[PDB]
């Protein structure tokens, strides 16, 4: 097996600037035929991969004209003209010289956004499932930017630990953008001993900590 | 419209063996050869054959040495891919991908099978309701929730694919006991939430559970 | 993984003021000639190729009579055609390799005294 390496493996790029991806391999990939089959890859976040260049530098059909490949036997290098909102993802190198084939780690595209202020929501627990005997009550952060965001809940202005889970998206290939959502289990005897349900939430995009609540039956 | 339809996600014992098929579609299957690539955590993605569905010859990934067979239907336009002896190394997602001799240029959905030993269990859904607490400036969030299934994967749509703009469908967090859970939002105008009807599809196709759930304010 | 419609030898003879080394693709989808690599090569390097994401015909010094007609390149036919005095100077084996974006076959064929 041939190992590929590539680096970096994250690329912080705002857009409409340059963004150079590298892969390099132990042994050189050039056939018996005198080509060098590596073929450059895509995984979208939520789609399956699709290629982009192949055999160093030829793209492939319906790829735009800024993706462009270059390199020589041992070392590669992917570059992109400018990258844009819609090129989020993760980048693979891909060898088609020697069997096995082989893929690189990986060189994941970060899109470096404004300020974007998260938008805050609740939600008490269905009657469906309070009849199961469980509560879990949801507060969710949608399109907010950076990731970075601090999620707090309250019980009776009580803060609490050990019963919170959360869980945040990818990044959207149109706005940049991420969104979470927290997930708070409780047991039903223990939701019916409290009134004030409140979700704390602070973000460098907040002028002020947000607080969304909710009273029991209401 | 070239287009590759695979079958649905599964689960296996440690042992046991999977057989993933591939359905083409929108062009000639013996003009162009087919690859199986795969995806497991936290290794790198990993050819594991080939097949030329005009002659039938294959080559193979040495690494699954004795366990791999890639198999062929023109009739039917299918490949096929068999993996035996089972253990917790193959649990990922397999790419059946067409191409050429040395570079794929189209790839399916991807095939997740889970090899395991616990049991399977059907998830339970539970609306999300919008609610004077979930507005903000006319616009008005819901959706549902998926508790308490094992293994992976859940796939969620709504209203059968006709909503699409403003999804966030979450990658599943894993609780104490060992099920997933995940949950779906998405936003809506808050003038029209009693004229229409938002409908989430949960299908998780293992246990084989298709449960639907319209979410009322 | 392209076929081809195969011709094992040609002749010609020094009547033929010109001559054609067939090549025919029978399942190239390629609808433009940007998709389309063809490469010609005669015991060894590549006497001929025409890269269609550029549209440039290279030919040695020593074949500067052999082409290919592009207009019918997405046809299937990528044969070349030159003449008798690269032709007489080199008879042998010559080979037509075609490519189409990520796939890629090829071909071989062989080049009457009195
Ligand atoms: C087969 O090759 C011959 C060679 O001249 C050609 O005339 C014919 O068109 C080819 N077959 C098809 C179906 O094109
Ligand atoms: C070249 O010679 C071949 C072999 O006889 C013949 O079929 C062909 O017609 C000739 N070409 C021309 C242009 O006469």
């Amino acid at each position: 097996d041939i190992v590929m390496t590539q680096s970096p493996l994250s690329l912080p790029v705002t857009p409409g600037e340059p963004a150079s991806i590298s892969c390099r391999s132990r042994q050189s990939i050039v056939h018996t035929n005198r080509y060098t089959y590596l073929a450059w890859y895509l995984q979208k976040p939520g789609q399956s991969p699709q290629l982009l260049i192949y055999k160093v530098s030829n793209r492939f059909s319906g790829v735009p004209d800024r993706f462009s490949g270059s390199g020589s036997g041992t070392d590669f290098t992917l570059k992109i003209s400018r990258v844009e909102a819609e090129d989020v993802g993760v980048y693979y190198c891909f060898q088609g010289s020697h069997v096995p084939y082989t893929f690189g780690g990986g060189t994941k595209l970060e899109i470096k956004r404004t300020v974007a202020a998260p938008s805050v929501f609740i939600f008490p627990p269905s009657d469906e499932q309070l009849k199961s005997g469980t509560a879990s009550v949801v507060c969710l952060l949608n399109n907010f930017y950076p990731r970075e965001a601090k999620v707090q809940w309250k019980v009776d202005n009580a803060l609490q630990s050990g019963n919170s889970q959360e869980s945040v998206t990818e990044q959207d290939s149109k706005d940049s953008t991420y969104s979470l959502s927290s997930t708070l289990t409780l047991s039903k005897a223990d939701y019916e001993k409290h009134k004030v349900y409140a979700c704390e939430v602070t973000h460098q995009g907040l002028s002020s900590p947000v607080t969304k609540s909710f009273n029991r039956g209401e | 419209q070239v287009q590759l339809v695979q079958s649905g996600a599964e689960v296996k014992k440690p042992g046991a063996s999977v057989k993933v098929s591939c359905k083409a579609s929108g062009y000639t299957f013996t003009d162009y050869n087919m690859h199986w690539v795969r995806q497991a955590p936290g290794q790198r993605l990993e050819w594991m054959g080939d097949i030329y569905p005009y002659n039938g010859g294959t080559g193979y990934n040495q690494k699954f040495k004795g366990r791999v067979t890639i198999t062929r239907d023109t009739s039917a336009s299918t490949a096929y891919m068999e993996l035996s002896s089972l253990r917790s190394e193959d649990t990922a997602v397999y790419y059946c991908a067409r191409g050429g001799w040395h570079a794929m240029d189209s790839w399916g959905q991807g095939t997740l099978v889970t090899v395991s030993s616990a049991s399977t269990k059907g998830p339970s859904v539970f609306p999300l309701a919008p609610s004077s607490k979930s507005t903000s400036g006319g616009t008005a969030a819901l959706g549902c929730l998926v508790k308490d299934y094992f293994p992976e994967p859940v796939t969620v749509s709504w209203n059968s694919g006709a909503l699409t703009s403003g999804v966030h469908t979450f990658p599943a967090v894993l609780q104490s006991s060992g099920l997933y859970s995940l949950s779906s939002v998405v936003t809506v105008p808050s003038s029209s939430l009693g004229t229409q009807t938002y409908i989430c599809n949960v299908n998780h196709k293992p246990s084989n559970t298709k449960v639907d759930k319209k979410v009322e304010p | 993984q392209l076929l081809f419609n195969k011709t094992k030898s040609v002749e010609f003879t020094f009547g033929n003021d010109t001559v054609v080394i067939p090549c025919f693709v029978t399942n190239m989808e390629a609808q433009n000639t940007t998709e389309v690599y063809v490469k010609w090569k005669f015991k060894g390097r590549d006497i001929y190729t025409f890269d269609g994401a550029l549209n440039k015909s290279t030919v040695p010094t020593d074949f500067s009579s052999a082409k290919i007609e592009v207009s019918q390149l997405l046809k299937g036919d990528a044969s070349l055609k030159m003449d008798k005095s690269d032709a007489v100077s080199h008879t042998g084996n010559y080979t037509c390799e075609v490519t189409e974006l990520t796939r890629e076959g090829e071909t071989i064929i062989e080049l009457r005294v009195v």
